[PDB]
């Protein structure tokens, strides 16, 4: 997946060449950044259930018209798959965290998310409330830069969406 | 191509889990010596043209069929390709050093490079002799503690060992 | 379709459902537990003491009928449910009530310290049995700890009874409760601030029923009936009078309690418990959470997203970074641009330094040329020429070029007719054009960015052998084009473009039959 | 009632001995951790009615036989009963985790409830169910990281979950 390390790796062999000064600088920096992020990913996962609930909430809070008989938001299997997709979310932003790059949203998630949301015509606009609840929570949650970290992964993940 | 990060990442994902805190602490400390490992990367891109002219002039030294009319790095079109495949074996293996994952080694270098070699006629004994005489080149400088703060850093040089092996094992 | 049912019974359907409002619908059903807002104190038998029966009060100021119904209040909670003849009757302390001179407490205490009291609760009992008795009389409520006891019984011996009698009237709960002016009563059958768990229970022991009496004069005598349960600090018995066994009988508290089965289910075979198992799984928890789960179980297919990928060995060739190269440019991504150019254009072979093309390089630095023209420069040059189509078969050469130049496969056998013939007739530079003149190559590459392989995803218009063409004509990562290997530079392609496939499929439709 | 030092006490005074030195350091990190009990002390006393009000949503829509005509919860009175013997239980619970010992649950909450609500015709499995999602409320609300400073405590969690589940026990 596209992270920090593997793409230096990437563009010093596309160019067919070591690696240099630039190329170690960064895996420096990501190699610092490891700490922020590895702990916001352990407190994001520490606190998976509650912020999947309250996503799935919000979701309904904002879009009550899902939830009567007749649309998607209706039946136990919408809403369990509901909470399966912010779950899913959730385990991908703590990847990026860990890896230290967009590689797993970009591979898992985003990849193919416009004509798969199309096909089963899953309103975009849904997940990026969910993923505004979860910036909510993860503002509490975390402190300093780990907070920083988490932001821009969930802020990539909503961009995507958007 | 993975890294170290990416690896644990699929296969967290193959059990639709996340990472588990043991996994997150493996993680964190290869990022916490990730120091070392930038070091060590350091000494295979620096020394490299020492690296490969000590292998080469060990590898005809042992293999003198290799050069003469005939052998399988005869005129400068061979030998200068024979040497070009040392610098990218020993490139890709400083790839794999900094990743953490030979994944880059079995996705780029050694993807059809058996086959390569097959259809060529190329020794792959030879190779499989060069890549060995790179390593002990290598470990010489891996292990060079001028300049740098001293520590414990085995693991670095077994890993890099385990590195030229796997590139030595997919040739031969 | 005349009337299905007589119209008496519409009418008796129409009124059944009308009495009710809604009609008959799921949600406005009755509660199966049918249980009216009166059946634990009718079942009880505490319905007259804990609610029907008022609050007694009097204060100074009274007229005769209050006064006569306070004393019979006073009475019947004070001395037990005993009878008091009339040459028991305190007509002095009345006197004093009736003047002021005493309120009810005062009233309470001369009652409690005359011998109607000490004779029938003090002077037959166990001091257990007294202290009981004084604390629902007097306070309305059961003894809660053993502490209680130890205290009252060591107030009594030291201080004597009548010390005793203030403690319980002097007490602030029983000036929070009845204060000076309303007589005591039973107060533990509502929750007040300071109960405890076991004063419902105990009380309700204590406590006979309306026409039961703390009476002396029992066969057995006065006997304490908490004596053992206040030194274990267990509750109280809850057993009530026979004569209740005919209320409410309908009522069904236990509606959640489950029968059991006759026999438990057993597994003999996977292990004796599964069925229960699986049983507490589909019932016990709520249904959301167990979909939740069932959906993120691990899959069997254990599947990667690049497996796929990693099994035709082009996870490089799909994630090189796709190189453009505009007009004002840097040096290094100048020369990675060559880099890249060199190893697509001539096959992952290896170009030496003296066949390097000084001449086009330095055309396309200044902007004399663009990637395209340097891409048909390159093909026309020597290296190509030699390595791709001086020792090969037109076949292998028409393969290559759509590999090298287009990034895909032939698609059928007429693009090799058709190269063949335009080969033959116009030379190999026209042939060179064709294909960086193509539409194809405009549409994906387009004078700026260096080919790629293209055909390892779909392609609109491909042929579904497209990519398997392409799966066997590219060699891996490390894999070259060289016509140095051992046989030559030969031909891979030219039965499956000709036949159009393996030529099984027939045989694999009629195997997806019967068998 | 007793807490956690008065228990120790006891079971010293019962062989006739001092306090040994580990009965000692026991009570002393008791009392060292004794500020994140009050904190979890006040988590609960703070969220009650937050508590209460999600236990009783839950436990008549699980339980709708409840508060359905001739249900247990079905007049007012019966209501308020419900949910102010919710309140008492909430309150029992508190102050047997600040004591560090369930003595005063037990010895003034718990102990004649059961027969109390035999005696009612209540049911006291929904009455051990509503302690349950009560427990559940209470600790989403004790784990609240906000306004407090962060640290461990499982301890503690651990206890209160052991309280509320011996009020469950013993109610039903
Ligand atoms: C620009 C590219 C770049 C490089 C090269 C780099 C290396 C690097 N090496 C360091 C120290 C170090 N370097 C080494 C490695 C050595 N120990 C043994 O002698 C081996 C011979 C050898 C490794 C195989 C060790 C052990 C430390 C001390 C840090 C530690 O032990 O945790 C440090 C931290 C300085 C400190 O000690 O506080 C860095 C940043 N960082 C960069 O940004
Ligand atoms: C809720 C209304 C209520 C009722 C019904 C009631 C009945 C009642 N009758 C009692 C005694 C009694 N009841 C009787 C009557 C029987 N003996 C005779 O042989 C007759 C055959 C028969 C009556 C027709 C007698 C003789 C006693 C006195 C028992 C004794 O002194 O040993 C007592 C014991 C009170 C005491 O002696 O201090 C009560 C409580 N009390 C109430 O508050
Ligand atoms: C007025 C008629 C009457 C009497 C006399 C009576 C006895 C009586 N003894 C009691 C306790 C006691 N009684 C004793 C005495 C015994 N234990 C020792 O082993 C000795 C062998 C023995 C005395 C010779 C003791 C030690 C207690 C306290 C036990 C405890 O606290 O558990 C108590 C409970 C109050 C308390 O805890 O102090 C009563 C009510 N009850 C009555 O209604
Ligand atoms: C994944 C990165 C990558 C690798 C690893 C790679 C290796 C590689 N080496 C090649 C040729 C060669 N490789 C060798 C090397 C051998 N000669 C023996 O004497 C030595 C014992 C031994 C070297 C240690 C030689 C001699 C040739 C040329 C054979 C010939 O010209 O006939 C070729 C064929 C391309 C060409 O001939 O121009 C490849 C693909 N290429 C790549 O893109
Ligand atoms: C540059 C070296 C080279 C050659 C020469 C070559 C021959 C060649 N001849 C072909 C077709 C053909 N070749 C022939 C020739 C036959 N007609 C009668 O049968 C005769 C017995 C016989 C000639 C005397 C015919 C008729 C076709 C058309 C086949 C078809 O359309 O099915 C094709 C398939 C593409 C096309 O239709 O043009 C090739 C590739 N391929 C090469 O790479
Ligand atoms: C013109 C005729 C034609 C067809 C139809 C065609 C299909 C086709 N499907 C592909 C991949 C795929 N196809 C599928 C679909 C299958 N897997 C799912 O589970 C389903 C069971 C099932 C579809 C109902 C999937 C999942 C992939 C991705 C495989 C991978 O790369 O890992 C690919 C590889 C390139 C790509 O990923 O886009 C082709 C070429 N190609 C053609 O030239
Ligand atoms: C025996 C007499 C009796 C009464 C009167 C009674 C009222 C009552 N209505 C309730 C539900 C409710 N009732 C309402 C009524 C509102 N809905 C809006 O459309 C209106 C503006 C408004 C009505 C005027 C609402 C919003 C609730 C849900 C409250 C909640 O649990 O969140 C509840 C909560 C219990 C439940 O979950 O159903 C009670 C106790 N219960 C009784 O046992
Ligand atoms: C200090 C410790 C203590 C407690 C806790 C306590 C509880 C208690 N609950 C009572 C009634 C009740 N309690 C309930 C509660 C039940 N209803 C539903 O089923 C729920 C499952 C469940 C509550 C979660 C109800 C409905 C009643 C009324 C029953 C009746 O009065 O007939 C009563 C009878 C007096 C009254 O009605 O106020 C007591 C004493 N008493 C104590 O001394
Ligand atoms: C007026 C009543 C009172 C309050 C309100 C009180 C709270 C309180 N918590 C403190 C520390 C703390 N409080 C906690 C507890 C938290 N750890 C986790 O976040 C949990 C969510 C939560 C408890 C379950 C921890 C771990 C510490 C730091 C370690 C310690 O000093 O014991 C401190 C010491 C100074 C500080 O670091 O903030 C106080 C005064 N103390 C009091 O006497």
């Amino acid at each position: 997946s596209r992270t920090v390390i593997t793409e230096v790796i990437a563009t010093a062999d596309s160019q067919g060449r070591f690696l240099n000064s630039t190329e170690l600088q960064a895996a420096f920096g990501r190699f610092e950044r490891a700490v922020p992020a590895i702990e916001a990913a352990r407190a994001l996962t520490k606190n998976q259930d509650a912020l999947v609930k309250g996503a799935v909430q919000a979701v309904f809070k904002k879009f009550p018209y899902v939830t009567q008989p007749g649309e998607k938001g209706y039946g136990d299997s919408n809403q369990a798959k509901c909470a399966r997709d912010i779950g899913y979310y959730l385990r991908f932003i703590t990847y990026s965290l860990v890896a230290s790059g967009t590689g797993p949203l970009d591979d898992y998630v985003i990849a193919g998310l416009r004509e798969v949301n199309r096909a089963f015509n899953l309103n975009p606009l849904w997940y990026i409330e969910a993923l505004n609840y979860i910036k909510g929570e993860t503002g509490k949650l975390l402190s300093g830069q780990s907070k920083t970290e988490a932001l821009l992964y969930i802020d990539h993940a909503i961009n995507a969406l958007s | 191509m993975n890294d170290v990060f990416t690896r644990a990442i699929a296969q967290a994902d193959l059990k639709g889990s996340f990472l588990l805190e043991s996994d997150l602490d493996k993680l964190a400390s290869f990022a916490k010596e990730g120091v070392k490992r930038l070091d060590a990367v350091a000494a295979l891109t620096n020394n490299a043209p020492a690296i490969i002219s000590d292998a080469a002039h060990k590898l005809f030294a042992e293999q003198q069929e290799l050069i003469q009319p005939g052998g399988n790095a005869y005129p400068h079109r061979r030998m200068a390709a024979c040497l070009r495949d040392m610098e990218i074996i020993l490139r890709y293996v400083s790839y794999a050093l900094l990743a953490g994952d030979a994944s880059v080694l079995d996705d780029r270098c050694l993807n059809g490079l058996r086959e390569t070699y097959n259809a060529l006629g190329t020794p792959t004994q030879s190779v499989a002799r060069a890549v060995q005489l790179m390593k002990d080149a290598a470990m010489v400088h891996l292990k060079s503690t001028a300049n740098v703060t001293v520590g414990d850093c085995s693991s670095l040089y077994s890993e890099a060992a385990t590195y030229f092996d796997k590139a030595a094992a997919s040739i031969a | 379709m005349p009337a299905v049912v007589a119209d008496q019974y519409l009418a008796m359907a129409k009124e059944l459902a009308a009495s009710r409002f809604g009609g008959f619908t799921k949600e406005n059903i009755p509660s199966p537990m049918a249980q009216p807002e009166s059946y634990g104190r009718d079942r009880l038998g505490i319905a007259a003491v804990a609610t029907e029966n008022p609050k007694v009060t009097l204060r100074a100021p009274f007229t005769s009928e209050e006064f006569q119904g306070a004393l019979y209040a006073i009475y019947r909670h004070i001395f037990g449910n005993t009878y008091v003849m009339e040459s028991e009757r305190p007509t002095t302390a009345e006197s004093q009530l009736k003047d002021g001179r005493i309120t009810v407490r005062g009233f309470i205490r001369l009652l409690a310290k005359s011998e109607v009291y000490k004779s029938r609760f003090f002077q037959k009992t166990s001091q257990n049995r007294f202290i009981e008795l004084s604390h629902k009389l007097l306070l309305g409520r059961a003894p809660y700890d053993q502490a209680e006891i130890s205290y009252h019984l060591d107030l009594w011996n030291t201080q004597g009874y009548d010390a005793e009698i203030d403690s319980y009237v002097d007490s602030e709960e029983y000036l929070d409760f009845f204060g000076e002016d309303t007589v005591p009563f039973l107060r533990d059958f509502k929750y007040q601030t300071g109960q405890q768990g076991v004063g419902y229970s105990r009380l309700l022991n204590l406590y006979d029923g309306y026409a039961g009496s703390d009476t002396d004069r029992a066969q057995s005598g006065q006997k304490a009936r908490l004596n053992g349960t206040i030194a274990q600090a267990e509750p109280g018995s809850i057993e009530r009078p026979s004569a209740l066994q005919d209320t409410w009988k309908f009522a069904n508290p236990n509606y959640r309690n489950a029968k059991p089965p006759m026999v438990k289910a057993l597994a003999l075979e996977p292990v004796d418990l599964l069925f229960l198992n699986m049983a507490k799984d589909l019932t016990s928890v709520s249904r959301a959470e167990w979909l939740a789960k069932s959906y993120t179980q691990p899959s069997r297919y254990q599947q990667t997203e690049t497996f796929g990928q990693e099994r035709i060995g082009a996870v490089g060739a799909i994630e090189t970074p796709r190189i453009n190269l505009r007009a004002p440019f840097t040096s290094e991504e100048f020369q990675g641009a060559l880099y890249a150019i060199y190893r697509h254009i001539f096959g992952n072979t290896y170009v030496m330094e003296s066949e390097r093309p000084t001449t086009a390089e330095s055309q396309l630095k200044d902007g004399r040329i663009t990637v395209r023209g340097f891409i048909r420069l390159l093909a026309k040059s020597e290296v190509y020429k030699s390595r791709f189509f001086q020792k090969t078969s037109q076949n292998r050469f028409i393969e290559l070029s759509h590999k090298l130049l287009l990034g895909r496969a032939p698609y059928d056998q007429a693009e090799i007719s058709y190269h063949l013939d335009l080969w033959n007739t116009q030379g190999y530079d026209a042939e060179i054009d064709s294909y960086v003149d193509s539409e194809e190559y405009l549409d994906f590459f387009g004078e700026d960015t260096v080919p790629y392989f293209r055909g390892f995803k779909y392609q609109t218009g491909q042929s579904a052998e497209g990519f398997n063409r392409l799966v066997r004509l590219y060699d891996g990562w490390a894999g070259s084009d060289t016509d140095r290997n051992v046989g030559g530079q030969v031909a891979r392609l030219t039965a499956n473009l000709t036949r159009g496939g393996s030529g099984l499929e027939p045989f694999i439709v009629m195997a997806n039959s019967r068998r």
